[PDB]
RNA sequence: GGAUAAGCGCUGAAAGCAUCUAAGUGCGAAGCCCACCUCAAGAUGAGAUUACCCAUUCGUAAGAAUUAAGAGCCCAGAGA
RNA sequence: GGCACCUCGAUGUCGGCUCGUCGCAUCCUGGGGCUGUAGUCGGUCCCAAGGGUUGGGCUGUUCGCCCAUUAAAGCGGCACGCGAGCUGGGUUCAGAACGUCGUGAGACAGUUCGGUCCCUAUCCGUCGCGGGCGUAGGUAAUUUGAGAGGAUCUGUCCUUA
């Protein structure tokens, strides 16, 4: 789970310590593993879950 | 409830080809991540059986960005098993000579060191001075850094 | 650069010259049959896979009539090879007379076939004590110390032995009495009975 | 010439580390201090 | 210090590229080439030679002071180009000229020589009195270190060849 | 041969000197490695070269069965 | 030496024969320094384990001694190397004897004679020769060489003089 996840991540160039630590700065969503299920054709999920995170650390 | 996993490469695998290189690069820092696509770990498709295999191709070897003396005391090893089976290939030596092993025994202790690991560990793509051969195929330069 | 394609007939001994009774053999001196070079470029090396000893029909193979393909003609019986190359014709060249590598000759043969022996028999070790009351003697002697749970490998123990090909350095012959049909050599020339002789020299000269 | 000790011992005598190794330098032939 | 803080003027012309180590010095033995630094903090003025340093510590100053002194050793090595002291003290111990690898005699069951490279520029006065040129002082002094690579001084009388100060210390018996 | 250990070098730098060293350059051993000989592509990466047979019949999908080039059985004997 | 932690439903413990291997605190051969070394012969240490490192007499036994030697006559480790390889001179049966101790039964490594050492290789490992497959055709010859081994020693005399 994390590790595909940090390999999508890490595809945006994103590492998953600060992701996730963008996820406690997010929203009502800390959710964890159907956000790892997300590796099958989610550039909108994924990348737009990674951009709500980019507006957590922002 | 129950498969909520997925593999979705175990049968279906990519492949792809990467020119990776730098001339002068230092070894560990381009080892680990050169390991990692080779893994295929970048990925986002893992599977312990994942077959992942990338063609990690690398030309023009000559150097290693070289911290202190490590060309006079990196020191290589060997044991051939006939008794007191010392051999010893040495720190700068072959170097110059066949920069190769000098690189992928490295990667093999990158690698998990399974029958996946000397897969495509045994699937490295090696070349120390050259431009290299066969891009019949399409191979594609990666990155600079150790990112 | 050494046509000596040939087998001897034997071991023998004459006084040459000043008397001089020394052990005396012979090579048969049949004529070279070297095909083309086949330089550095298709293979890396130099050597010459020369051919020899003009079959018949019966002991011929469309590779070897086949291999009078990409010869010329007149397939043969063994191939050698020799690096160190002067080059005439793709298939059969210079007969003996010629010599480009020296008189101290390394000869190069394979030895006889005296098989399956016992452990000293050419090994060479000590054989046991026969007296005095003990059992022990042909055979060979203790091998593994006791501080691994192993025995070593290297020390040679049997062995099914003789055909061993060897290059035995600087045999002792001048430049060679010749003829159409011999070549002078000198004793304990190594090899067999009806065994190739080929050689080249002065690789420690 | 091997003492690990190196102290001084002919005036204006000099002290290297040359190679990692502490020798001695000076005009005289009988001593010549070798590290060791 | 006291060296890179210094000056070296460049008389004559001595046609230095800037580019690495391809500086080039001009005097009587011509236009030669010995090193640079490493490329960098290496000012080559004109007229004289101002090498900045980048920082004072003594791998940053000091070792471009390494090279004020061997420009240095460019611009006077070739304003003349020289040798050292050297005489074949021995009562055989002679030397000659042959061509230019020429004939050092000690009295061993082989021959010596003497071969440079690029620069004898020599002269047998005697076999007692020899000199050489060379423009390097490293040229000339592993010259004549190859010189007493063959027969050494003692310590109990004249032997090897001379270099003026020894301080010999020679060691007696009997 | 080459890399050298130890050791001995030139120039040199804090330290204007000095200084075999810090760069930069040498010399230097039965050590090491290559070179001398042998095993050696099951060296799975299984090499590279030389030649030959070729590209068959059966729905052949699957295969099956010929058969080339051969290779072998079988026999004789030993240089083994 | 000490230690009792495995070994009492078995860890056979001397010495030797055979067969070795490594280590270096290097015995010789290699180089180099210093020398209270004129050299010759020496002392001395630094780097060095490539190779080699004698044969007999006596001692069951190590150590050690003698002879004559060479390049030298190394030190150790390895179940004081190796008994499903071996011997059995040594305690380590029972005998018998001495000396000495104990009334005695016996004892005291104090001596000495004699004294009872099996294994038909299953695996792993060794040595040598084969089959089955593979090396995107079946073959048939040729070799390169990734790699692996072997081997490395040493006088003597003359010249230089």
């Amino acid at each position: 789970w994390i590790a595909r996840i940090n390999a999508a991540a890490r595809m945006n160039g994103l590492s998953y310590s600060k992701l996730m630590h963008g996820l406690k700065l997010a929203d009502i969503e800390v959710n964890r593993k159907m956000l790892a299920d997300i590796a099958i054709a989610d550039a909108a999920a994924f990348t737009a879950l990674a951009e709500e995170a980019k507006k957590a650390l922002a | 409830m129950m498969k909520t996993t997925f593999m979705a490469n175990a049968q279906n695998v990519d492949r792809k080809w990467y020119v990776v290189d730098a001339t002068d690069v230092p070894l560990g820092r381009l080892s680990a991540v050169v390991a990692s696509v080779l893994r295929g770990k970048n990925k986002p498709t893992y599977t312990p059986h994942a077959d992942t295999g990338d063609f990690v191709i690398v030309v023009n070897a000559e150097k290693i960005k070289l911290t202190g003396k490590k060309a006079t005391d990196k020191v290589y090893y060997s044991h051939s098993l006939h008794p007191g089976g010392l051999k010893s290939v040495t720190a700068g030596e072959l170097r110059e000579k066949n920069a190769v092993r000098l690189i992928e025994k490295s990667v093999k202790g990158m690698l998990p060191h399974n029958t996946l690991g000397r897969a495509q560990g045994m699937k490295l793509k090696v070349f120390v001075g050259a431009e290299h051969t066969h891009t019949a195929q399409k191979p594609e330069v990666l990155d600079i850094t150790g990112l | 650069s050494k046509g000596i394609l040939g087998k001897k007939v034997g071991m023998t001994q004459i006084f040459t010259d000043n008397g001089e009774l020394i052990p005396v053999t012979v090579i048969e001196a049949t004529p070279n049959t070297v095909l083309q070079v086949k330089s550095v470029e298709t293979d890396g090396y130099e050597a010459t896979q020369v051919g020899f000893d003009t079959l018949r029909e019966v002991l011929t193979n469309k590779p070897a009539k086949g291999h009078a393909a990409k010869a010329n003609t007149t397939p043969k019986r063994f191939v050698r090879e020799f690096k160190g190359l002067e080059g005439a014709e793709v298939g059969a060249e210079i007969t003996v007379d010629t010599f480009a590598a020296g008189d101290v000759v390394d000869v190069t043969g394979t030895s006889k076939g005296k098989g399956f022996q016992g452990p000293i028999k050419r090994h060479g070790q000590s054989r046991g004590p026969m007296a005095h009351g003990s059992r022990y003697h042909r055979r060979p002697g203790s091998m593994g110390p006791v501080a691994a749970n192993k025995v070593p490998k290297g020390k040679k123990l049997a062995g099914r032995m003789g055909n061993k090909r060897v290059t035995v350095q600087n045999l002792v012959i001048a430049q060679v009495l010749p003829e159409k049909n011999v070549i002078l050599v000198k004793g304990n020339v190594p090899g067999a009975k009806k065994s190739l002789i080929v050689v080249k020299s002065a690789i420690k000269a | 010439k091997v003492r690990p000790s190196v102290k001084p011992i002919c005036e204006y005598c000099k002290v290297i580390r040359r190679n990692g190794r502490v020798m001695v330098i000076c005009p005289n032939p009988k001593h010549k201090q070798r590290q060791g | 210090s006291r060296i890179g803080n210094k000056v070296i003027v460049i008389p004559a012309g001595v046609s230095v590229e800037v580019n690495g180590a391809t500086v080039t010095v001009k005097g009587p033995k011509g236009e030669l080439v010995r090193s640079f630094n490493e490329n960098i903090t290496l000012e080559i003025a004109e007229n004289e030679i101002t090498v900045k340093r980048p920082n004072d510590t003594k791998e940053m100053k000091m070792l471009h002071g390494t090279t004020r002194a061997l420009l240095a050793n460019m611009v006077e090595g070739v304003s003349n180009g020289f040798s050292k002291a050297l005489e074949m003290i021995g009562v055989g111990y002679r030397a000659q000229l042959q061509g230019t690898k020429l004939v050092l005699s000690v009295g061993k069951s082989h021959q010596d020589e003497v071969e440079a490279p690029e620069n004898i520029k020599f002269v047998v006065a005697t076999p007692t009195s020899i000199v050489v040129e060379g423009i390097s002082k490293e040229a000339v002094g592993q010259t004549a270190a190859y010189i007493r690579s063959r027969r050494s001084p003692e310590p109990y009388k004249g032997k090897g060849i001379r270099y003026v100060g020894e301080y010999v210390r020679r060691k007696e018996g009997k």
